[PDB]
RNA sequence: UGGAUUAACGAGAUUCCCACUGUCCCUAUCUA
């Protein structure tokens, strides 16, 4: 889960297993991300954690900002490239991977997301349906 | 299937779309933005030396030269020609939204094509000038 | 030596012999126990498998994401012709 | 509950069939099925393609310019169900079906 | 594993040479192992050998010494296996004090610093050949290890130390040279810091460079002159980071840094 | 909550109505519970309890000395 | 940390101590050893035995270091507050005591376990154990005092409520039994005492009251007698330390 | 301070223009909010409010409320029945239009 | 008149709920608390809407309307969309809109004179605003900030925006509104101004943990409580300019 | 070496057995299970027209699809329409047991309304409803004229 | 203090970056 995600998420695929490099969506500066571990995973021998729609996950820039690296920030998920199966029935999938920067409480570091934003990652998040301009 | 188309037409390796090419064909000023393009450090000729109808980035001045005076080239300046096959075109060649449908293939057989060829032109013009 | 990672049994052991049936007609093992002030009424009935199709229905679970949102899902057609009655079989309960 | 023709077949889709892909430019394209996804995935042109209703309807085959085909306008002015209004709809439906 | 065989050595040893680096002997003695010594076995004297010399011109080669012998002999030599100014002022040095433990029949002396010093390079050049590796990779000699030389005087040299501090440095960690550059993942963002600490003269001599600023753009810069280019057109960016710290390192670029002055 | 504010309460409104009969009751049977504790509590927690309560009647032995 | 620390965990007296640490290392690590092993199997059951409860006890011991509220250079009301409250002196004595009783434990095991990997029978080693085990339990029955002060000074400083040394303020003071806490609990939402009597408080009492949408802390304090500042009470000090540091009406 | 002031003259200096124009602009408030009386949580004579009817009923995760009910029509008995949706194919939103 | 609620346990009420001099949209999420909050001032005066948009919750930032008329996304459904329609009367002139953005709560803020909007919006919309709407466009930015809409409160009485709108930036803008501004915040310090509560002619609904001080001031500035028409804010400056 | 499907250590050194718990090979599939709790949507009549047609479809369609369903032929009498799968492949006997308790979960008290039955083609990717549908889409064909 | 610091070549030894991938997440299917 996280905390500041509102109202429960249901299941959708797991397109971004931890060592993912997606983008970076919005004009916090930072240019792509690394996905290191993703939070509310579970617990199971062998299973590599990873990375859905809407998830939170702990990221790292790989390259940006010359002033944002060697630390890791709460990274929140909202393009999938991983049909994932919306329920009136329609599996559809985006063109790239990409996240946005917001602290633990889900906050954004940014100010506004360019592309278009999951349905269900908007719909948990309340701060990204506000600085969102494309929903999906 | 086998490889080829899987490993070429992947989601990891997309082209742009050609409706938004030709968007980006028709008007005058993204013409020119595009074209003079402020140096950037990633794309390999860095900025310039990049074609419009493609969208690909020639390293260098002679690169874009030859890519010109090509069949590649050519391939696609003849793919880019009619009309660019909107969504109405697809949800009209089922009797709906007809109507729309003949509104924009009339614009563009009337107002807009004519500019966009006019415009390549002057592209085509600019280019050599040049080089 | 004990074990380094622990992982959960691969497999349930409440399944086993993992055997052919004894027949196609797998039989029922326990029948809704009983009431003697209800009317009278079957408890099973056999019919056929036939198929799986497709549905849209609309939602009314309250408190759920999909509260008055339409929903699609999976349905299974069972072929279930009237069924006739043959016979009747009383049973009585002995210490075995 | 609101059918679908398909971006490259121009079939109808109903729901539960097909995939649908999102560009950045937030464009969603829907898909009769894995043939005309791969197809457009491939980019190849639905106007050469010859099984397929943009080929066809503007290639010479079956009319397009029809006074029946006017009535299928996706309407952004919804007003009021009116059920006598409903009545009416489903009896013309049904004689534009039969005069087209 | 390491500091076992320090202590091997510290025990084993009549007398400890403490190889500094001319180029940085304030941030390579970082001391705390002398506390010890001089309170654990007080016998033992800690002669100071500042190797790598010639990186540091002979006015600082002075400064750098001026200051220290007040405390250790503080001999500051360069080694080299054919010119080997400062040997001269050791070499009797230590043998003197060989003679000294006239009732021990030998002496055993041992060598203790940094890793990428020159403690196996010292040993080859006061012995003349090469009877221990020299490596510019930082962890080469990995166990001690007794050398004859003289009948008399036998010596030992064990593996560098880094006196655990979470504090302080990990930018000058990576500046002194005991991590090998082929085993950090972030090698561009650290650029900033060799321009930071070298200036700008000595930078647009040496390659030469272009005319620039920027770290970042004198990194694409060092990479389209060298044709360090990847698939279009990035160029190798690891690659070159990796390049300009092993110029750092093996002193192909010249540093150091000023105490106080002639006085 | 300042300070002592468990006591404060305690004067302003009183404690549960029958903690006097439930402490009253658990002294008076801890002379049963403890026997119980000894002819049970098997295994280290046997040993453990009665060193300690030899340290008791030592230390009572000591005090009415 | 700051305003009403109330996150120390819990000082067991020092038998307690020796109990949780003792039992913990009997319960969490393998009991059964056999004279038949290797000699590198017994001497490592013995080496996990010492370094465990040397842990354990450092744990037990650098939690209560990092809890406590480190009286000196926080701020000067709050030092003073607890200087008049606890003991500045024997505060800072006693937890010296603790941080030298855990360096004493972590030198014991780190000396016991060196000796262990020399061992060459079963009872050498087993002996060894016991030296160390009980060398830890002699050096922490030393705790007995601090101990036995640092509950009660850690029941005391959670209670202690939290008044902010900057946000607007307002101080109530003057001689007992005239309307210090009347005031107070007639003008804000507390419960403080009222009875007929001199000292109907003992210690600071504070209100929140709110003016302007804005908030603003109210203190009454136990008061002052005549005292001529040489004798004075811990009651006393407080309100003169108040008086002085808050700056309000 | 001497850097703050000037930072809080922001929120402190806020413009009453010049309304630029000839046009008018007033505030909109409906006559239906006049009479309308303010609540009260006490008196027994306040509204039903629906809060009242799902607890009633009831239950805050269980109550099917009738999103249908209240909406303005003609008449009310057809206000609920269905839309139809679909037919042989041709979703009928899209035929549904007056005349 | 500033009633403080929140939507289940959430302070962005402006995301999740649309206001308006004539109609209210709230989503159908939970329970019958927060839509009974709203109708508890609310009360029958105005239609309140149970709805969703696009099958979401968050339907205050996907769509946007004045009392002339409302405009709804692309992706709404034309179920939902009937039902919008027969909930509100015949005036709401409701309509759907072709677009790329689909957020319109976000890149429109508006008002029943004047609606500011997001800079790539399109012409066609550029126009239809006029058509059903009933105002009159400026393409803006509240101070660098893209996204008017979550960025800029507004009624017919006057407008918050986030606290780093420049003063000059901001004459700008009150110039284009003809009525006054103040840089706001709301929800223990939350930029995002627009989308942590609603507003309008006689009324205001703000998060819980909106402090007093932020309540105070966005009364003074919009006039609900009776009565604090604009001058209560330089008022409350022996308050504001302490407080920071 | 010697296989690389299986399982490594079947067993420690002692006992020396197999215990019944190594998860050998045999027989997979054809065992007799028992779902529980499957929600009846709808009780399809046998004589009726227009089964799988709703409130809102009300297009006449009976619930076989288009050619039938696969390796089963088309429906004609009553039926019952189970939420989700059942063991056991087409073609096969299966039975239906009412309960054994009384379930206290609201899905077990919901009223199911259904939108939409679809009746598209099983055998291959097919898109329509109805071969009136399929019909009037293509348009004419050679053969009919 | 009369014997000392290197291109090319390499089935030589070690470390790393790019491209790439069923090596892995986590397996699935086909052919002889
Ligand atoms: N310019 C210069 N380079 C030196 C000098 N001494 C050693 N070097 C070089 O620096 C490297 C240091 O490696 P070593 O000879 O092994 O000395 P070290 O510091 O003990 O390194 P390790 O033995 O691996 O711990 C050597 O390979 C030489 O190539 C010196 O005096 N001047
Ligand atoms: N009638 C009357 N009595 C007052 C008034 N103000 C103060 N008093 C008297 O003062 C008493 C209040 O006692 P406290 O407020 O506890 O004074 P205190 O004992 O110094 O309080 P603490 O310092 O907190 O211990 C009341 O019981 C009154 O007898 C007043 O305004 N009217
Ligand atoms: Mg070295
Ligand atoms: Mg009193
Ligand atoms: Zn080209
Ligand atoms: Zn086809």
């Amino acid at each position: 889960s996280g905390n500041g995600a509102q109202g429960t998420k249901f299941r959708i695929s797991l397109g971004l297993p931890v060592g993912a490099i997606m983008n970076c969506a919005d004009n916090s500066g930072a240019r792509n991300l690394y996905i290191i571990a993703v939070k509310g995973s579970g617990s199971r021998l062998n299973r590599l954690p990873a990375a859905s729609l809407g998830d939170m996950v702990m990221a790292t820039v790989k390259k940006g900002k010359p002033e944002l690296r060697k630390k890791v920030m709460p990274a929140i998920v909202v393009r999938q490239a991983k049909s994932w199966r919306r329920r009136d029935g329609v599996f559809l999938y985006f063109e790239d991977n990409a996240g946005v920067i917001a602290n633990p409480k889900g906050e954004m570091k940014g100010s506004a997301i360019t592309g278009p934003v999951g349905k269900e990652c908007a719909d948990l998040w309340p701060r990204v349906a506000s600085n969102s301009g494309v929903v999906v | 299937m086998g490889r080829y188309s899987v490993k070429r037409y992947k989601t990891k390796r997309r082209t742009r779309d050609l409706d938004l090419i030709y968007n980006d064909l028709s008007t005058k000023e993204s013409v020119q933005k595009l074209l003079n393009q402020p140096l950037d450090e990633t794309k390999p000729g860095l900025g310039q030396h990049y074609c419009i109808h493609c969208a690909k980035y020639m390293e260098t001045a002679i690169a874009l030269k030859t890519h010109l005076k090509g069949k590649v080239h050519k391939r696609r300046v003849k793919e880019l020609r009619g009309v660019p096959y909107t969504q109405e075109v697809s949800d009209a060649a089922a009797g709906y939204n007809l109507n729309k449908f003949l509104n924009r293939v009339q614009e563009i057989t009337q107002s807009v094509g004519p500019e966009k060829e006019s415009n390549e032109a002057l592209l085509k013009e600019h280019l050599d000038s040049t080089l | 030596s004990h074990r380094k990672y622990e992982a959960p049994r691969h497999g349930h052991l409440g399944f086993l012999p993992r055997k052919r049936a004894a027949s196609i007609r797998a039989r029922v093992k326990a029948f809704p126990k009983d009431d003697r002030s209800k009317p009278v009424a079957l408890t099973s009935f056999l019919g056929y498998k036939a198929g799986m199709t497709t549905i849209v229905r609309d939602l009314d679970r309250p408190g759920s994401k999909f509260h008055k949102r339409e929903v699609v899902e999976a349905v299974t057609v069972v072929d279930t012709p009237p069924v006739v009655v043959v016979g009747v079989v009383g049973y009585v309960e002995t210490p075995r | 509950m609101r059918i679908y023709q398909c971006h490259f077949c121009s079939s109808p889709c109903y729901p539960g069939h097909g995939i649908m892909f999102v560009r950045n430019d937030a464009k969603e394209f829907r898909f009769c099925r894995s043939k005309c996804h791969k197809a457009f995935k491939q980019r190849r042109n639905p106007r050469k393609l010859k099984w397929t209703k943009a080929f066809r309807k503007a290639a010479g085959k079956e009319l397009a310019v029809d006074s029946t085909l006017t009535f299928a306008q996706r309407r952004n002015v919804p007003v009021r169900y009116n059920r006598e209004l409903v009545a009416t709809t489903l009896k013309a439906m049904a004689r534009i079906e039969e005069i087209r | 594993r390491i500091w076992n065989e320090l202590y091997k050595v510290i025990d084993s040893s009549d007398v400890v040479i403490h190889v500094l680096d001319a180029r940085d002997p304030l941030g390579t003695r970082c001391k705390s192992v002398e506390e010890y010594m001089k309170k654990e076995t007080p016998h033992k004297h800690l002669i100071y050998v500042l190797n790598k010399c010639d990186l540091v011109p002979t006015w600082v080669a002075a400064a750098w010494v001026k200051h220290l012998s007040k405390e250790r002999p503080t001999l500051a030599f360069h080694a080299s296996i054919t010119n080997s100014f400062g040997k001269g002022s050791l070499i009797q040095l230590l043998r003197q004090f060989s003679q000294l433990h006239t009732d021990r029949k030998q002496i055993s002396v041992g060598f203790i610093g940094y890793p990428n010093t020159g403690k196996s390079s010292i040993i080859n050049t006061l012995r003349k050949k090469k009877v221990c590796q020299v490596a510019p990779i930082p962890g080469e000699t990995k166990v001690w290890q007794y050398i004859t030389l003289m009948k008399r005087i036998f010596l030992i040299d064990c593996p560098g130390i880094v006196p655990p501090s979470s504090k302080d440095s990990e930018e000058d960690i990576l500046f002194r040279g005991v991590v090998r550059v082929e085993h950090v993942t972030h090698p561009e963002q650290y650029i900033p810091g060799v321009l930071k600490r070298c200036q700008v003269k000595h930078l647009e001599r040496t390659y030469e460079i272009s005319g620039w600023k920027d770290a970042t753009e004198f990194i694409e810069i060092l990479a389209r002159k060298q044709g360090r280019l990847l698939k279009g057109g990035e160029p190798d960016e690891s690659g070159v980071s990796k390049q300009i710290l092993n110029d750092f390192n093996r002193g192909k670029i010249p540093w150091f840094v000023l105490p106080p002055e002639k006085e | 909550p300042q300070n002592d504010y468990i006591e404060r309460h305690i004067k302003q409104h009183g404690k549960r109505l029958d903690h006097e009969e439930r402490k009253r009751k658990r002294e008076a049977r801890e002379s049963h519970k403890i026997s119980e504790r000894a002819q049970k509590l098997t295994g280290w927690k046997g040993k453990q309890f009665a060193k300690k309560r030899y340290a008791e009647k030592v230390s009572m032995r000591k005090k009415i000395k | 940390m700051q305003l009403s620390w109330k996150d120390i965990p819990t000082v067991a007296p020092a038998n307690d101590l020796l109990d949780i640490v003792l039992n913990r290392t009997q319960r969490k690590t393998p009991t059964v050893i056999r004279p038949g092993f290797k000699i590198t199997r017994i001497r490592a059951f013995y080496m996990r035995k010492v370094k465990y409860t040397g842990e354990g006890f450092v744990e037990k011991f650098e939690d209560i270091l990092k809890g406590f509220p480190n009286i000196n250079d926080v701020h000067p009301f709050h030092r003073d507050l607890m200087d008049t409250l606890y003991e500045k002196n024997h505060y800072k004595i006693s937890l010296a005591a603790i941080s030298r009783a855990k360096s004493l434990v972590e030198q014991v095991a780190r000396d016991y376990v060196r000796l262990l990997k020399f061992g060459q029978s079963l009872f050498q080693c087993k002996q060894l154990k016991r030296a160390a085990l009980g060398r830890m339990a002699t050096i922490v029955k030393k705790l007995r005092d601090p101990l036995a002060y640092l509950e009660q000074v850690r029941q005391h400083i959670g209670r202690l409520p939290s008044i902010d040394p900057n946000t607007r303020t307002l101080l109530i003071c003057g001689y007992p039994n005239v309307g210090k806490s009347s005031f107070l609990r007639c003008i804000t939402k507390s419960d403080v005492d009222v009875q007929p009597y001199a000292f109907t408080t003992k210690s600071l009492y504070v209100g929140h009251f709110d003016y302007k949408y804005l908030r603003f802390q109210a203190i009454d304090t136990p008061g002052i007698l005549d005292r001529p500042t040489e004798e004075m009470n811990n009651i006393e000090m407080q309100s003169i330390y108040a008086i002085a540091h808050l700056r309000s009406c | 301070s001497q850097s703050r002031i000037n930072n809080v003259l922001n929120k402190i200096h806020v413009a009453q223009p010049q309304a630029r124009d000839d046009v008018k602009r007033t505030p909109f408030i409906p006559e239906s909010v006049k009479n309308l009386k303010k609540y009260d949580p006490e008196d027994p004579n306040r509204r039903k409010l629906a809060r009242d009817i799902e607890a009633e009923n009831g239950g805050a995760g269980v109550f099917n409320v009738n999103l249908k009910d209240k909406y303005l029509l003609e008449d009310d008995e057809w206000k609920n029945d269905i839309m139809p949706e679909i037919l042989d194919g041709k979703n009928v939103y899209d035929f549904l239009d007056p005349e | 008149m500033a009633t403080r609620t929140q939507f289940e346990n959430s302070n962005e009420i402006g995301v999740f709920s649309k206001l308006t001099n004539t109609y209210c949209l709230v989503a159908v999420g939970g329970s019958e608390n927060f839509y009974s909050a709203f109708e508890a001032e609310l009360g029958d005066a105005i239609p309140i809407v149970h709805t969703t948009i696009a099958g979401t919750r968050i339907i205050g930032r996907m769509t946007a309307g004045n009392r002339r008329g409302l405009l709804v996304p692309t992706q709404t459904t034309d179920q939902e969309l009937q039902h919008l329609r027969n909930s509100l009367p015949d005036s709401v002139k409701i309509q759907r809109v072709e677009e790329r953005l689909s957020a319109l709560g976000n890149v429109i803020c508006c008002n029943d004179y004047v609606a500011l909007v997001h800079p790539d919006i399109d012409r066609e919309t550029e126009e239809l605003i006029s058509d059903v709407l009933g105002v009159e466009v400026f393409r803006q930015t509240i101070s660098g900030n893209i996204l008017v809409g979550s960025y800029c409160s507004l009624s017919n009485q006057g407008g918050l925006v986030h606290p780093q709108t420049s003063v000059q930036d901001q004459e700008e803008l009150s110039s284009l509104l003809q009525v006054p501004l103040v840089a706001g915040t709301v929800n223990r310090g939350s930029s995002v101004v627009g989308a942590g509560m609603v507003v309008n002619d006689y009324l205001a609904v703000t998060g819980l943990d909106t402090t007093a001080p932020e309540l105070s001031v966005i009364e003074s500035i919009f006039r609900l409580q009776d009565a604090q028409p604009e001058s209560i804010s330089g008022n409350l400056r022996d308050t504001l300019i302490e407080t920071y | 070496h010697r296989g690389l499907r299986k399982v490594a250590c079947i067993g420690a050194w002692h006992p020396a057995h197999v215990m019944w718990s190594v998860a050998r090979a045999g027989q997979r599939g054809y065992h007799s299970r028992t779902s529980i709790n499957h929600k009846i949507y709808r009780v399809g009549k046998g004589d009726d027209e227009a089964n799988g047609a709703t409130s809102f479809d009300r297009t006449k369609k009976t619930i076989t699809p288009m050619g039938g369903f696969v390796h089963y032929g088309e429906i004609k009498n009553d039926f019952i329409m189970v939420k989700g799968c059942i063991p056991g492949n087409r073609k096969r006997i299966v039975t239906l047991r009412k309960s054994l308790y009384t379930n206290t979960s609201r899905k077990a008290l919901e009223e199911v309304s259904l939108k939409w039955i679809d009746t598209a083609s099983k055998f291959g990717k097919g898109r329509f409803q109805t071969p009136a549908e399929k019909h009037a889409f293509m348009g004419t064909l050679k053969k009919d004229l």
